[PDB]
């Protein structure tokens, strides 16, 4: 379901960054880099959860993993 | 059709008659580019005859 | 003679600059919630199943992913502007990731 | 303080994350300190390049 | 020509502003009130001598001006009376009305007008689609020979028949000097008329209508422009749609672009190309066509259909040349499955048995058609047996026995084909 | 053009420091003087500063070369310097 990140949505995301024109081949590249980033953060959150002896990933594990990667997130109980 | 598994392994035909069964299947489908020594085309023909 | 005169179309970029201002003024999530949730579940399935994902965890993941993508597109826009182009290409994405250190 | 002022230019009595993001990113030293943090529901400052505009 | 400004004005109820059938129609963003109205960051530039706020000028960097949005006083940082309030301040260009030779009343520039300058706001009543249909039917019953409707947006039109402004008198030009544009003023939408170029005094002001007839009959255009299409209509074209039938054209490798290019290069430059009819083949187009090798089986099927359909010598020559360029074995196997030999037999017969051409050119054709027959992969005379093309080859080597290269090539071809067989092939019940 | 590649080949195989020692020492002392006076310096601290500054400048020149390559040029320009610094996050 990587195709679920649809073309208008990624167009909107590029548009927030101030981009005027979009190449036709860029969408697969953005899907790939988003997959890589999500893979890394999800992996770290999952092993945090496995160390915590839990079966449900909470928001704290996600914020912890992100802050450990230098991508500190405010607003979710950090 | 070129895979490790074989269609005729689910039948009573002995492995010594597999090329005989594939020649029957290829000749039944009116193929004419077929040559006896080409096992790949035989396997394709029998695969398309049994699982079109 | 009951025909209608048409208003024609806008120039390429005018509606682009409009929607640039509109999306830079507003703050809602731009990725649909359910496909993102399915994607997160698909990625998480590969390590260990039966893993429940709180709604707040999915929301935090979505916010972080949107922030990362917006920052990457800002850097890629700087790269494209530097090369005297207005269209971003995958080579600018790869270069931005290279200089950022994300790609080895 | 800076967030209340930024809300005050927007004629609002509610401080929202948008005003906090505006207050953080519009001040040089505060942006330097809070460089690597992402404010949830904060958005992005309006910035359009000069040569990006048509002629 | 004598001025007709007051006479034109008396024909309708003059409006200073657009009127609305209801408050919902004509609203910007489909009525979604953008409470955060787009405020330009321009600083107010007050000239102390004239007391005029020069902000948001033509050469200023006002974002709203670039995006075709007007500043609203009390909401923008530019302050009141900025230079981007052209619609609201109603600062129209000076214009006059004069009687034309065939178009009736028309608008002319009373002064020299700069490029991109706002000329005049198109005025009328804002109406819905049903009201538009009712008014259109009533006017067609009245026999009115003039358009007075413009599309503000989807489902929302502006009528200039009974009430409006001078802009309703602007006439169509196929090479116009002015153009209509859509702008946003506050939470509303306006339609303005702007100068496309530098216009001098006395010149008529015209814009492209781009008429959506909605099934109405065409009206002839008497604008006098050299590039005139002759009729009022949002669309127009020439013979650049088809010269040959689609499967036959695509068989030759030609597409919509290649069929466009030939007609655009000659018909627009005073050389005759007939009306669309595939009963007569234009040999010059087929000779001038570009040829590329075939690597798609559907294109091979189209080639086989063209062989079965087209009788022209030149089209068959160029298809055979394209086959000569073609060297993909799978496409050739597909042609064999389609029995290309059967078609090539008739192609031979029509040219080298029936004689509609010259012997030297037919010899060149035969040398150009024996090569791919020699080159194609063959494994069994069952392929040939579906055509018996060998019989045709014997007949043509016997007829053109004096041309010994053709005879020797057909000798080599039948020698190669005679080596074939089918090893052992199991007989089938009959 | 040939000697440019010769210089690249020679310097990429060598490991000694390329910044001259005494001007760099005086530069470090001049910068440190305006924060506090009568400051002493260990030799190893000056050597650590020299090594770190050389590594940082080498990395910056490599990223700048990538930026120059992007714009279909072979000569690096100051706009490449501030582009690399801006993307890398320095102000
Ligand atoms: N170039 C042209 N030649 C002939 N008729 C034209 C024309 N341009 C516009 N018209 C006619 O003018 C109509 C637009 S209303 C224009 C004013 C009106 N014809 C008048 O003189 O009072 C169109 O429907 C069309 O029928
Ligand atoms: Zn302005
Ligand atoms: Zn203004
Ligand atoms: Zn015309």
């Amino acid at each position: 379901n990587i195709q679920g990140i649809t073309k208008p949505a990624i167009r909107r995301l590029a548009r927030r960054g101030g981009v005027k024109r979009i190449s036709g081949l860029i969408y697969e590249e953005t899907r790939g880099v988003l997959k890589v980033f999500l893979e890394n953060v999800i992996r770290d959150a999952v092993t945090y959860t496995e160390h915590a002896k839990r079966k449900t990933v909470t928001a704290m594990d996600v914020v912890y993993a992100l802050k450990r990667q230098g991508r500190t997130l405010y607003g979710f109980g950090g | 059709p070129q895979g490790e598994m074989d269609l005729l392994d689910s039948t009573r035909i002995h492995p010594e008659d597999y090329s005989l069964a594939r020649k029957m299947a290829a000749d039944a489908l009116d193929i004419e580019d077929i040559d006896d020594d080409d096992e790949s085309a035989m396997r394709n023909a029998i695969y398309e005859m049994v699982f079109p | 003679t009951g025909g209608v005169m048409k208003p024609h179309r806008y120039r390429p970029g005018t509606v682009a600059l409009r929607e640039i201002r509109r999306y830079q003024k507003s703050t809602e999530l731009l990725i649909r919630k359910l496909p993102f949730q399915r994607l997160v579940r698909e990625i998480a399935q590969d390590f260990k199943t039966d893993l429940r994902f709180q709604s707040a965890a999915i929301g935090a993941l979505q916010e972080a992913s949107e922030a990362y993508l917006v920052g990457l597109f800002e850097d890629t826009n700087l790269c494209a502007i530097h090369a005297k182009r207005v269209t971003i290409m995958p080579k600018d994405i790869q270069l931005a990731r290279r200089i950022r250190g994300e790609r080895a | 303080e800076l967030a209340g002022n930024a809300a005050r230019d927007n004629k609002k009595t509610r401080i929202i994350p948008r005003h906090l993001q505006l207050a953080i990113r519009n001040d040089e030293e505060l942006n330097k300190l809070l460089g690597r943090v992402t404010i949830a529901q904060g958005g992005v400052l309006p910035n359009i390049q000069a040569v990006l505009l048509p002629k | 020509p004598a001025d007709k400004t007051e006479e034109a004005l008396t024909t309708f109820k003059t409006l200073s502003q657009n009127s609305y059938q209801n408050k919902t129609l004509g609203n910007a963003h489909n009525g979604r009130s953008t409470a955060d109205g787009m405020s330009c960051d321009c600083e107010e530039n007050w000239d102390t001598v004239s007391g005029i706020n020069n902000a948001c000028g033509e050469y200023s960097e006002c974002i709203n001006r670039l995006t075709s949005i007007e500043c609203i006083s009390g909401t923008c940082s530019c302050g009141d009376d900025c230079q981007n309030q052209r619609f609201q301040k109603k600062q129209y260009a000076p214009i006059a009305v004069f009687e034309t030779e065939k178009k009736g009343y028309g608008v002319r520039a009373q002064a020299d007008i700069r490029q991109d300058a706002f000329i005049y706001e198109y005025l009328g009543e804002v109406i819905d689609e049903s009201t538009f249909r009712k008014r259109k039917e009533n006017y067609d019953n009245q026999g009115l020979e003039h358009f007075y409707f413009m599309m503000l947006q989807k489902g929302e039109f502006i009528d200039a028949t009974a009430k409006g402004g001078l802009g309703r008198f602007c006439n169509h030009s196929c090479r116009p000097n002015a153009y209509v544009d859509k702008w946003e003023v506050g939470n509303k939408l306006r339609m303005g008329i702007f100068a496309k170029r530098e216009i001098y005094k006395g010149e008529e002001i015209c814009f492209d209508y781009n008429v959506d007839r909605y099934g109405a009959n065409p009206q002839k255009c008497y604008c006098g422009e050299d590039n005139c299409i002759g009729f009022l209509g949002g669309r127009t074209q020439t013979d650049s749609a088809n010269i040959l039938p689609v499967p036959i054209a695509e068989a030759l490798g030609s597409t919509n672009a290649q069929e466009q290019r030939w007609v655009r290069l000659m018909k627009e430059q005073n050389k005759s190309i007939k009306a669309s009819d595939y009963s007569s083949i234009n040999e010059d187009y087929v000779n001038s066509l570009e040829m590329r090798p075939i690597a798609d089986k559907d294109e091979a099927s189209k080639v086989t259909s063209a062989l079965l359909k087209t009788q022209d010598y030149i089209i068959l020559r160029k298809l055979i040349e394209r086959v000569s360029l073609t060297k993909d074995p799978e496409v050739l196997k597909e042609i064999v499955r389609l029995r290309g030999y059967q078609c090539v037999a008739n192609i031979l017969t029509m040219i080298v048995l029936d004689q509609e051409q010259q012997q030297v050119d037919v010899e060149s054709f035969t040398l150009s058609v024996l090569d791919m027959l020699e080159s194609w992969p063959n494994s069994s005379r069952n392929r040939i047996s579906s055509s018996q093309i060998e019989s045709v080859l014997e007949s043509v080597k016997t007829k053109l026995k004096k041309i010994q290269p053709i005879g020797k090539k057909i000798n080599s071809l039948l020698n190669s084909w005679s080596k074939l067989e089918i090893s052992y092939k199991i007989p089938k019940s009959q």
